[PDB]
RNA sequence: CCCGGCGAGGGGAGUGAAAAAGAACCUGAAACCGUGUACGUACAAGCAGUGGGAGCACGCUUAGGCGUGUGACUGCGUACC
RNA sequence: GUAACGGGGCUAAACCAUGCACCGAAGCUGCGGCAGCGACGCUUAUGCGUUGUUGGGUAGGGGAGCGUUCUGUAAGCCUG
């Protein structure tokens, strides 16, 4: 025979901790989502799980576009129509600026059960060094 | 005399050959292969 | 002193291991038969030493060994797409064992 | 074959009669005949019967007593069903189908 | 004179329903969809297999602008400085494989970087 | 009205996954061979507590 | 002979080359209906397979990313007439 | 129901111009195999060794074949 690409069940867990606290939006969602799928890969293979931990820290921060601070929505439309489909503009987020980044950083998956589950090596976080709980002990 | 594993010994006085030009064709019947019916999209035919 | 060599579509990843191969139908036999080989394969593994994809080694680079070296497999098919029907086919394919020596 | 307890017809379709004897399989024995007694159904027609026969089988032309037997596997097939007709409103007429299993029960177990 | 079609069309089908390669119910269970049970199957497998060059060479090329950005590099720069390199020819499928060997293959970058003449 | 295209046995099976079963084992005997439910006993033998109008 | 309602049906015993011939009785296919085991399966969407492929169970193949079963996750992909 | 960029997202990941690099098809090359046409060596009814070319296909035409029942070669041959 010849052979594969060996791509098993892999185990490089991490903690990369991307501050990413100013200026680096938009574009820099590309990183967080390909490092999640394994860009300079070790030994990965986007097809096998594993997101690469990742943690970008207060993310309640972005210069965004040019001007998608005041004028981009983001739309969800709930279900129960009523037609009440919630939009939201940008400077609107206010409650939870979690939210955004991690919402961005989506789409750009695979869209299914592999790039679903690899979502949460993001871990939100609206403030800095705190509650690093999420992987307290060890870091990038 | 050795008995089978011979191959065989001889073949019958019968042996009618290789004519298949005299013969051949006996034509397969139109209703074979998966779509047939073929002809027309009227079956011009059965009306003679 | 790792795998190298070419031929077909190259491929090698085998040291003492063997690989199938094309046919080698200029001659294969039983036994091997006087085995080209190059280290010109852009191969840049080789032993500790990097050896730049085709260094040098005019004349013997290397060599290689020989295994069976026959039997015809099996990957036969089907296919008579929507378009109407016709096709059905098999098709199998031959191959050459080879092993490998002195890499 | 250890005591091998068939019944065979019962006339009481396939569907109805498992149901009564899932929850009531290994083990037991003693206390399937004390599910089956108190489980209100006519499911358990012939069930209770056909335990009657695979222990007595395994009694008369066996060891065993009543602290062994575990009733190994039990399981019911179906079998032929009588198909009468049914009137119906209008001239339309309609089959009905009698339905009916085969019990089975092996008592294999000590 | 006689035909009877009867142990000869039960094999007939016989040959689909034991290739059903255990598929979903009435699939693999009757026998008129068995048959159909072929098109995602064997018609488009004759040509399926020979479609599936993409699936790997997207990997290895993956593989190979994975490792090779170890100095960042491109890999539309890789493969044509190895290009125009020494008789480099061999570059392909190795991807993979250099990921069993950085030390190896790492090396291979650096005669592809000299680029320049 | 009517079914549109046959239900698989996946469905009529995953239809009947409430069988069901009863037989609690529980309380049946405080003084016979093993009878009476969890209330009465063999009635015209049973009683709750002693002998109900007839026993053996 | 035995359970059973002097039932049904059945278990043993016997005849038989056979009861894997028991009277529904030669051979007994398919559709459809179960009991057992193995693997998979309760944050996953569509002609249900095919291409890659982890794991688990068997044989381990009596050495090698091997044959069978099953197939998480993944690229594709709207039956036949 | 976002819904007039496929999505994310982009102030350049848009537009003009120049250049080079890569990706990219069942196209082309490479390796093995098959069948029809011609060539060229062997070699002859010839079949072969290489070789230039061709092989999507409905209606429809042409050409090869597989299997079944029944008849002769069968009181043969296989068969408890
Ligand atoms: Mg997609
Ligand atoms: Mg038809
Ligand atoms: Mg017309
Ligand atoms: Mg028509
Ligand atoms: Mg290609
Ligand atoms: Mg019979
Ligand atoms: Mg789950
Ligand atoms: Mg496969
Ligand atoms: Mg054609
Ligand atoms: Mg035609």
């Amino acid at each position: 025979m010849k052979t594969f690409t060996a791509k098993p069940e892999t185990v490089k867990r991490d903690w990369y901790v991307v501050d990413a606290t100013g200026k680096t939006l938009g574009r820099l969602a590309t990183e967080l989502a390909r490092r999640l799928r394994g860009k300079h890969k070790a030994e990965y293979t986007p097809h096998v799980d594993t997101g690469d931990y990742i943690i970008v820290l207060n993310a309640d921060k972005v210069a965004v576009t040019g001007n998608k601070r005041t004028d981009k929505v983001y739309y969800h439309h709930t279900g129960h129509i009523g037609g009440i489909k919630q939009a939201t503009f940008e400077e609107m987020i206010a409650r939870r600026p979690e939210r955004v980044i991690e919402i961005a950083v989506k789409g750009m998956l695979p869209k299914g059960p592999l790039g679903r589950a690899m979502f949460r090596k993001l871990k939100v976080y609206a403030g800095n060094e705190h509650n690093h709980a999420a992987q307290q002990p060890q870091v990038l | 005399m050795r008995l089978n594993t011979l191959s065989p010994a001889e073949g019958s006085k019968k042996a009618g050959k290789r004519l298949g030009r005299g013969i051949g064709s006996g034509l397969g019947k139109t209703g074979g292969r998966g779509h047939k019916g073929q002809k027309s999209r009227s079956g011009g035919g059965v009306r003679r | 002193m790792y795998a190298v060599f070419q031929s077909g579509g190259k491929q090698h990843r085998v040291s003492e291991g063997q690989t199938v191969r094309l046919e080698k139908l200029d001659i294969a036999t039983g036994e091997t038969v006087e085995f080209a080989e190059v280290l010109m394969i852009a191969n840049g593994e080789e032993v500790k030493i990097g050896v730049p994809f085709v260094d040098g080694g005019v004349i013997k680079a290397e060599v290689v060994a020989h295994g069976r070296g026959e039997k015809v497999k099996i990957v036969k098919f089907r296919r008579r797409k929507h378009y109407r029907k016709q096709q059905g086919h098999r098709q199998w394919f031959t191959d050459v064992k080879i092993t490998g020596i002195s890499a | 074959m250890e005591t091998i307890a068939k019944h065979r017809h019962a006339r009481s379709s396939a569907q109805k009669v498992r149901l009564v004897a899932d929850l009531i399989r290994g083990k037991k024995v003693s206390q399937a005949l004390d599910i089956l007694t108190y489980t209100n159904k006519k499911a358990a027609v012939l069930v209770k019967k056909v335990l009657e026969s695979a222990i007595a089988n395994a009694e008369h032309n066996d060891g065993a007593d009543i602290d062994d037997l575990k009733v190994t596997k039990i399981f019911v097939d179906e079998g032929p069903s009588m198909k009468r007709i049914m009137p119906r409103a209008k001239g339309r007429a309609d089959r009905i189908l009698k339905r009916t299993s085969h019990i089975t029960v092996v008592v294999s177990d000590r | 004179a006689r035909v009877k079609r009867g142990v000869i069309a039960r094999a007939r089908h016989k040959k689909i329903l034991k290739q059903a390669k255990g598929y979903y119910g009435a699939r693999s269970r009757v026998y008129r969809v068995a048959f159909q049970a072929v098109i995602k199957a064997g018609q488009y497998a004759y040509r399926d297999r020979r479609q599936r060059k993409r699936q790997f060479r997207q990997l290895w090329i993956a593989r190979i602008n994975a490792a090779a950005r170890q100095n960042g590099i491109s890999y539309s720069k890789f493969i044509n400085g190895l290009k125009k390199a020494s008789v480099e020819i061999d570059r392909k499928i190795l991807a993979d494989i250099a990921v069993f060997d950085k030390v190896a293959f790492t090396a291979l970058v650096e005669k592809a970087k000299a680029a320049l003449a | 009205a009517v079914q549109q295209n046959k239900p698989t046995r996946s469905k009529r099976g995953m239809r009947r996954s409430h069988d069901a079963l009863t037989a609690v084992t529980s309380l049946s005997v405080d003084k016979t061979s093993g009878e009476k439910h969890l209330r009465h006993h063999i009635t015209a033998d049973g009683y709750y507590r002693g002998r109900k109008v007839i026993a053996k």
